[PDB]
């Protein structure tokens, strides 16, 4: 529909045909699926294996050595050689694309998070007379859909009726107005008119400031406002992590001095250029150390590190999402592993928001100034209308109480929810507040009227007592809830008249702080007696005991206006007059209801204390009842003191700020406080370099989040909440911070075990090559035999890395210090000193062939160092048999064995393999398997060994390669235990 | 998810039809 915005609002609907009053039928939105297509932008995709495997050969260092294989061959044309350039670009080959799926899988698993939280909308359809909560992505033209605070608008849509006194909405995103603006439902007559001037339009990746509204959906998908501006870019913002950087400045470092040493190796043969390789002219012993020089290059210069990081990412954020942990800013990943205090709301985060009524009580007797209570107790704590209502723990029916009948009344009338009946959960559910439906719930139990309820079905039984109180007295409008006044009421009624615009009421409920300074009356039965001093502190006290003990109770007050005024005196725009109309009341009773801790919180916060993590509940319950729930889930103790460590937010306002600053670094429990507090309290734990994870879900939460360290908004929230935030709790849980919180942990050793593994092979590749030439020795590795091994790891034992467990003990430890280097002065030392082993190792094989093997050469302490042309006969009265592929079948073995070693010891970063064994990865053990069966295939097959240069080895020779190789786990154990005990570590 | 085995049973396929290769080319250029 074009200018919708110029159209009227009859026009709007008129155009699509559609009801404001039931919306589109299915049919309807089928032929506009149709026609208009998903609520979507087109999935863009362009990408292709083939063509990153080729844009992978386009860096230089690989084109060289490719060139220098080239010319290698077509120099000593004259008299392999020639399957070397073949095989090198295979494995190059081979590693590449081994590459590129690895970089894919882990980009489209970040991408995947997504999937996690679908955009929704809610519309209006004929198939239901409710409002229904579809994906956006369904959402068509001409569809009736709502909007409320804090929602982010999913189409284009005309406005249809201002529900509230204003709607006001963020569209920044949009036009760049960074204030609200206010928006009409008047027609805008320019249908050339600019954005900013359809004030009768939402537009969508909107959020809406304050209000609610209903409207007409004009357009969707790439026709939208934000659609046009999408389709032209992206506009990715293209990483990259803080941790990113600090470790990839390391990479360039290291690949410098890397740089350095390849080009030395070039140098020690820059004399030996004219022995014999031969017979030594210039150019053909320069390429030959030039493809070494140049293989140790693109072999060992690391590498995509920061690929290592958007792994360990891929795979943890994966978990923290099956574990209800949905991530957003992948930066505070990092940044998570170091919370420290975790403030949490408690309604439906550290409880459950499950509400039920299950303690009441109303006026008995009044003796002069004296007053006797009724008081009443209901079993049954679900949704369910299953249950009884007990005095003295003896059942009893409601009904003959006159004051329960208008209790109930009450209960049904100041009411906007409902109950329902899941036939597929094959459970009662809730329809609104929970602390209505809880009201919903309790009528259903009471049933003062004795209607026949036993013989109807779970559906229609599910409000058959509610609506028999509706039958009696017509609600005609209700006076909102207010905080001047901490209540709501509605104008009732009754049923049957014939103007007859008289015999009303006014039933009035909340707070007993708001509702019992106005009440004058006293319901007793079915009369009224005045209220007076030691009757409200009576009423006062009893609600003060249930808040303090053992279920701990928000109460609410419940009280009726016997004379409100005439219907044409009262007035609604303004809610300020609401608390004036509800006077003059007549108090009835007081619903007490209980809302359960959650079951793995207790348990839970144990677990932040055994991890050093405080955690500061903020709860709007009064102070008393707060410190009540408290105890009960393990932030205080039975008997602990807390006159100190738990504030009311007035409490807190009157410390000087000198004292809030500190307040903060001990207290545990904050009551009633506005929103302001949570930034307030930020700011001051931020004083003491506390890393802070903020809850929140409503807009007005917006502020805090940002300014946590870590903003986690509830799921059930609000958009406006969430995009605030680095983490959405799925399940609104507490118990998911802290898992969260573990994952966090959990997934920087993780980080921290693949680079080790990352940095000491290449370490010792280079250190191997260096010694080969810098002691005067026979190559040990052929460029060819190395990056074979360099496919073999990084493809198999690099991999199963991802698929390590959780460290041990890894929140009995405190939180990690936010600025403590990645890369610990001393770790670097190990980096060095297992390295090393390495590359002395598989050099300190081909030396050990080359002198002490039996079926060897004897050149013991003798200069294997001598030059290799060797004819001359001065020591020797054989020959030139140093070009044997014993020697490299044991440097490339213990190479290849060492690899598999030194990957066991990548298992934990500091626990022992007696405390995390070989087998706690499988796939790891499997992987090791599966490259072994590798290097015993290209040495025994025949074809291949000439290729690759290699001898097979009998068990005298592969024995040796346990000697050599396995200490390298001695070594790096030895290492971790002086970690463990002295490093603290 | 099981999808973390298939990543390494594909990485083993690679690198083994690439060993493969190697002896196919190696007999076709012998002859
Ligand atoms: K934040
Ligand atoms: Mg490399
Ligand atoms: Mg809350
Ligand atoms: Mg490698």
């Amino acid at each position: 529909m074009e200018a919708a915005h110029s159209k009227s609002t009859e026009e709007c609907l008129a155009y699509f045909g559609v009801s404001e009053t039931t919306g589109l039928t299915p049919d309807q939105v089928k032929r506009h699926l149709e026609k208009y297509g998903h609520n979507e932008l087109p999935a863009e995709e362009g990408k292709s294996l083939w063509e990153l495997v080729i844009e992978q050969f386009e860096d230089l260092l690989v084109r060289i050595l490719l060139l220098a294989a080239c010319i290698s061959f077509v120099l000593a044309w004259f008299e392999t050689a020639f399957v070397e350039p073949f095989v090198i670009l295979l494995i190059l080959i081979a590693n590449a694309i081994v590459g590129v799926w690895q970089e894919r899988n882990a980009e489209n698993a970040i991408e995947a998070l997504k999937e996690y939280e679908p955009e929704m909308g809610k519309v209006y359809r004929a198939d239901r007379k409710s409002v229904q909560r579809i994906k956006a992505r369904d959402i068509v033209p001409g569809d009736i859909v709502e909007v409320a605070v804090g929602d982010k608008v999913p189409a284009d849509i005309r406005i249809l009726s201002i529900k509230s006194t204003t709607l006001r909405v963020d569209q920044s995103i949009l036009t760049g107005e960074s204030v609200s603006v206010i928006k009409h439902t008047e027609p805008v007559p320019d249908p050339r008119a600019v954005n900013q001037d359809k004030k009768n339009m939402l537009f969508s990746g909107t959020n809406i400031a304050a209000g609610k509204a209903l409207g007409i959906v004009a357009t969707t998908g790439v026709s939208t406002e934000i659609g046009k501006i999408r389709d032209q870019m992206a506009a990715t913002e293209q990483d990259k992590t803080p941790l990113q950087q600090k470790l990839d400045e390391f990479g360039e470092q290291l690949s410098k001095v890397i740089s350095l040493i390849c080009v030395a190796v070039w140098l020690i043969n820059i004399g030996h250029f004219n022995d014999p390789v031969h017979g030594g002219s210039w150019i053909r012993g320069a390429i030959y150390y030039f493809k070494i020089a140049v293989a140790l290059a693109v072999a060992a210069i690391p590498e995509g590190l920061p690929a290592v990081i958007t792994t360990c990412l891929a795979l943890g954020t994966r978990r923290m999402a099956k574990k209800n942990a949905i991530v957003r800013s992948l930066p505070s990943v990092e940044t998570l592993g170091c919370t420290s205090v975790i403030c949490s709301d408690k309604t439906g985060t550290l409880t459950t928001n499950q509400m039920s009524v299950c303690k009441m009580f109303i006026i008995d007797k009044v003796d002069g100034d004296f007053c006797s209570l009724n008081e009443f107790s209901i079993t049954g704590s679900t949704y369910a209308p299953e249950g009884e209502v007990l005095k003295n723990d003896k059942p009893i029916r409601s009904g003959q109480f006159d004051g329960l009948v208008e209790l109930a009344t009450i209960c049904a009338l100041c009411n906007d929810s409902s109950l329902d009946f899941n036939e597929t959960k094959g459970v009662y559910e809730k329809v609104g507040e929970a602390t209505e439906t809880a009201l919903t719930t309790l009528v259903e139990k009471m049933n003062v009227f004795n209607t026949e309820v036993r013989n109807l079905s779970k559906v229609e039984r599910a409000n058959a007592c509610n609506s028999v109180i509706r039958q009696l007295m017509k609600k005609e409008f209700t006076l909102e809830f207010s905080r001047d006044r901490k209540s709501m009421s509605v104008y009732c009624s009754p049923a049957k008249s014939s103007r007859a615009a008289v015999g009303n009421k006014m039933f009035v409920k909340g707070a007993p702080e708001g509702v019992i300074d106005r009440c004058n009356y006293v319901r007793v039965g079915t009369t009224r007696v005045p209220m007076t001093g030691p009757v409200k502190e009576k009423i006062l006290s009893v609600i003060k005991e249930w808040g303090t003990g053992r279920d701990t109770l928000r109460c609410l007050a419940l009280a009726t206006r016997d004379t409100p005024p005439k219907r044409e005196e009262m007035v609604l725009d303004d809610s300020s007059r609401f608390m004036e109309y509800e006077t003059d009341l007549t108090f009835v009773g007081v619903v007490g209801m209980l809302d359960p801790p959650r079951k793995e919180v207790m348990g839970s916060i144990q677990l932040c204390r055994d991890a050093g993590i405080r955690v500061i509940m903020i709860t709007g319950d009064n102070k008393g009842t707060a410190i009540a729930i408290c105890r009960r889930i393990g932030i205080f103790g039975e008997n602990e003191e807390v006159a100190d460590r738990a504030y009311t937010g007035r409490e807190f306002d009157d410390l000087p700020l000198a004292e809030q600053r500190e307040a903060c670094r001990r207290a545990c429990c904050f009551a009633r406080v506005e929103p302001s507090h949570k930034s307030k309290i930020v700011e001051y734990l931020q004083s003491y370099d506390e890393i802070t994870a903020m809850t929140g879900d409503g807009v007005n939460d917006a502020p805090a989040l940002k300014k946590a360290e870590i903003g986690i908004a509830m799921g059930s929230g609000t958009a406006v909440a969430k995009t605030a935030s680095e983490m959405v709790l799925a399940d609104d849980n507490f118990s998911t911070i802290v898992a969260a919180v573990e994952e966090g942990r959990a997934i920087y050793n993780n980080m921290k075990q693949f680079i080790r593994y990352l940095i000491s092979s290449n370490v010792g590749e280079v250190v191997c090559i260096f010694l080969t030439a810098a002691l005067g020795l026979p190559e040990a590795l052929i460029p060819v035999q190395l990056l074979w091994v360099n496919l073999v790891t990084d493809g198999l034992p690099a991999t199963a890395l991802g698929f390590n467990p959780p460290d041990l003990d890894i929140m009995d430890r405190p939180p990690r210090s936010p600025k403590e280097p990645l890369i610990s002065g001393w770790l670097f030392f190990r980096y060095m000193a297992i390295g090393g082993y390495v590359g002395a190792a598989t050099v300190g094989a081909a030396a050990w062939w080359f002198m002490y093997a039996e079926d060897g050469p004897g050149v013991t302490y003798h200069q294997l160092t001598h030059f290799m042309q060797c004819t001359e006969d001065h020591p020797h009265f054989d020959c030139e048999i140093f070009e044997a592929p014993e020697p490299m079948t044991m440097a490339l073995s213990v190479l290849v064995t060492i690899e598999m070693c030194n990957a066991l010891n990548s298992l934990s970063e500091n626990q022992s393999l007696m405390r995390m064994p070989p087998w706690v990865n499988i796939w790891l053990l499997g992987s090791i398997c599966l490259s072994m069966s590798l290097h015993f295939l290209i040495l025994y097959v025949d074809p291949l060994p000439m290729i690759f240069k290699l001898k097979a080895l009998d068990l005298t020779q592969w024995l040796m390669v346990l000697k050599i190789s396995l200490p390298v786990i001695g070594l790096d154990e030895i290492l971790k235990f002086i970690a463990r005990n002295y490093l603290e570590g | 998810m099981e999808r973390s085995t298939r990543e390494l049973c594909l990485n083993f396929t690679v690198v083994l039809i690439t060993v493969i290769l190697i002896w196919l080319l190696v007999r076709s250029y012998q002859y």
